[PDB]
């Protein structure tokens, strides 16, 4: 079973 | 008592200095234990030695891949990624300790410490502590990272802990 990577995203302009 | 945790940074090796932390364990036990027990390195692996793989300014300061150590690694205490415990805290400033995550429900071992104010994090990222005592070092750190994120010196935790 393959898991995402963890991440954080910027603002959307 | 809510926890108290401390990183030790460097630069290329060069000790810069320590950053403390408060974990919410008020709030968010299952989320706090987790980056406790990670710093303390008891269960036999943790955040010792990891790196900052991903420094914006303005924006946070992203780390915890202790198993990759490529930015795409990390794991949990709970031998599986875990919920999203609450969004009760609210990413209200600089220097806010909030899980990095894959989606909903998927926290295990990246965190990001803010830097600027990330409200429209609210609802998506668990906040789970916060800086205590060297905001001057993360503040340091802010600046080996870019617009693209990429660190032009690594930025290391050589030591960490949790403090009495």
């Amino acid at each position: 079973v393959v898991h995402g990577v963890a991440t954080v995203a910027e603002k959307t302009k | 008592v809510n926890p108290t945790v401390f990183f030790d940074i460097a630069v290329d090796g060069e000790p810069l200095g320590r950053v403390s932390f408060e974990l919410f364990a008020d709030k968010v036990p299952k989320t706090a234990e987790n980056f406790r027990a990670l710093s303390t390195g008891e269960k036999g692996f943790g955040y010792k030695g990891s790196c900052f793989h991903r420094i914006i300014p303005g924006f946070m300061c992203q780390g915890g891949d202790f198993t990759r150590h490529n930015g795409t690694g990390g794991k949990s205490i709970y031998g599986e990624k875990f919920e999203d415990e609450n969004f009760i805290l609210k990413h209200t400033g600089p220097g806010i300790l909030s899980m990095a995550n894959a989606g909903p429900n998927t926290n295990g071992s990246q965190f990001f410490i803010c830097t600027a104010k990330t409200e429209w994090l609210d609802g998506k990222h668990v906040v789970f502590g916060k800086v205590k005592e060297g905001m001057n070092i993360v503040e340091a750190m802010e600046r080996f990272g870019s617009r693209n994120g990429k660190t032009s010196k690594k930025i290391t935790i050589a030591d960490c802990g949790q403090l009495e």
